[PDB]
């Protein structure tokens, strides 16, 4: 199913 | 103004599994709707509890290997890939200059065998993860990837270290998001000179400016044997410098052609994503080994996955530059269409673009005043960037973009002046 991938390099974002 | 999702109406939490409802287009936590990760795969089109009663149940699909599984890693190790030697450039540290990159617009991966000449400052190969703890902080929280689950988790650096040197590892954990720019470890590391020379933030981000400076140039990678990171395009379409201090890393590189970018976007929004190797869908997937003391440079837009064949400690970072501005913008649009949470996007991407635009303007004018012309890639990039500027400032779109526009920037004048300069160069380029 359409799922958000989280195993990636984060930037802290916002 | 923070968005919320699911039946629980909570802001995004990267530590929880989420699926999208086709009907709603809203996202739902697996645990909130009773869908376990292991069974999510069997669902093609998910219908949330509400949409279900109003428009029928979810659409089921129809053994498959699960990406990140121990079986997946073994099969990957035995897969035949294309030899990266036929495409990657191997300049020496002293040959890797801005001029060298401009020759082909830094369009293919670059692997430097020895740090000599890279102007890189790093601790010795005897640095340990334990030393990272001492310099970063045992109590600092970090994002850790549970490779078997291909999901992000959060724990104390100190806890991760305990797991690392632990005489047992029932779980495959991988740390790839520890940016230490604001810790003391930052004093022991200087990014490659070529990175600092090309970096938009490094050179064009002013002091204060009302926006926090994006810090994504110094990351510490601590990966245990068999860790695996699936195919992706780094945030903001940034380029990547990757130095293996101890151990080894294997990269699977795919060129960002229009076909592969389309294939990538379809794969990133599929219901099968975790059951298929994206590498099998492209014509060329290059396998590149990066060993101790070697430094890999990944260009804008290049799709890649990463396997850690042995425990590994490495340093790396991300940076935006002007050699392929259109590709950076393309990556940016893909992130938007995929509903990418902010923690996986380049922070203040649009703001730095505005500063770059202003800068590129001065360069064009500066070159014209000194009876000289810009390289072709700059013209192409200046143009794609000016197009984005126009798109972000259109009456109907401005509300979603005005906030990132620097106060010291006159959008209309910038856009008009840039269009003038670009057009001039295009006329001169037409003479020949
Ligand atoms: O080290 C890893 O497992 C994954 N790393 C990357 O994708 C990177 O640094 O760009
Ligand atoms: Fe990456
Ligand atoms: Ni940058
Ligand atoms: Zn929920
Ligand atoms: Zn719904």
């Amino acid at each position: 199913a359409r799922t958000k991938q989280t195993a990636r390099k984060s930037t802290g974002g916002k | 103004s923070v968005p919320v999702y699911c039946l629980c109406r909570l802001p995004y939490d990267v530590t929880r599994f989420m699926i999208e409802c086709d009907m709603c287009q809203d996202w739902f936590h697996g645990s909130c709707v009773g869908v376990e990760e292991e069974k999510a795969a069997d669902i093609d089109l998910y219908h949330c509890p509400n949409c279900e009663v109003l428009h029928g149940p979810s659409i089921m699909k129809k053994k498959p290997v699960k990406t990140g599984s121990p079986t997946f890693v073994r099969e990957l190790r035995s897969r035949t890939f294309d030899s990266s030697d036929e495409v990657i450039l191997k300049p020496t540290g002293n040959q890797l200059t801005v001029e060298f990159l401009e020759e082909n617009s830094f369009s293919v991966p670059i692997l430097v065998l020895k740090k000599d000449g890279l102007g890189m400052t790093l601790p010795s190969p005897s640095f340990t993860v334990r030393d990272v703890e001492h310099y970063v902080g045992s109590d600092k929280e970090i994002d850790v990837i549970d490779v078997t689950r291909q999901a992000d988790c959060k724990m104390k650096l100190g806890d991760f270290v305990k797991y690392y040197y632990s005489g047992k590892r029932e779980k495959v954990l991988n740390v790839i998001s520890l940016e230490f720019s604001d810790t003391r470890l930052s004093n022991l590391v200087e990014t490659p000179k070529i990175v600092r020379k090309l970096s938009w933030v490094e050179n064009l981000w002013p002091e204060e400016c009302v926006f926090e400076r994006p810090n994504v140039q110094k990351y510490c990678l601590m990966s245990v044997r068999d860790s695996y990171t699936d195919f992706h395009i780094d945030f903001g379409g940034t380029s990547v410098w990757y130095h293996v201090l101890k151990g080894e890393k294997i990269f699977y590189l795919i060129r960002p052609t229009n076909a592969n970018l389309t294939l990538f976007e379809c794969w990133s929004s599929s219901s099968n994503q975790n059951e298929m190797f994206f590498g099998d869908q492209v014509d060329k997937c290059y396998k590149c080994s990066v060993k101790q003391g070697q430094t890999l440079f990944i260009p804008t837009g290049w799709i890649h996955a990463v396997l850690t064949p042995v425990d590994c400690l490495a340093f790396g970072g991300n940076f935006l530059h002007s050699l392929n501005i259109e590709m950076q913008l393309k990556a940016y649009e893909i992130e938007k269409r995929l509903s990418t949470a902010d923690l996986f996007r380049f922070p203040n991407f649009e703001t730095i673009c505005w500063y770059v635009g202003k800068h590129i303007l001065d360069i064009f004018r500066g070159l014209r005043e000194n009876r000289r012309h810009p390289a072709s890639y700059l013209v192409h990039g200046g143009k794609a960037l000016n197009l984005a500027f126009r798109a972000w400032t259109r009456k109907e779109a401005l509300p979603d973009h005005e906030d990132e526009i620097p106060e010291t920037v006159r959008t209309v004048q910038l856009i008009k002046d840039l269009a003038r300069e670009i057009r001039l160069v295009e006329d001169i380029f037409q003479q020949n």
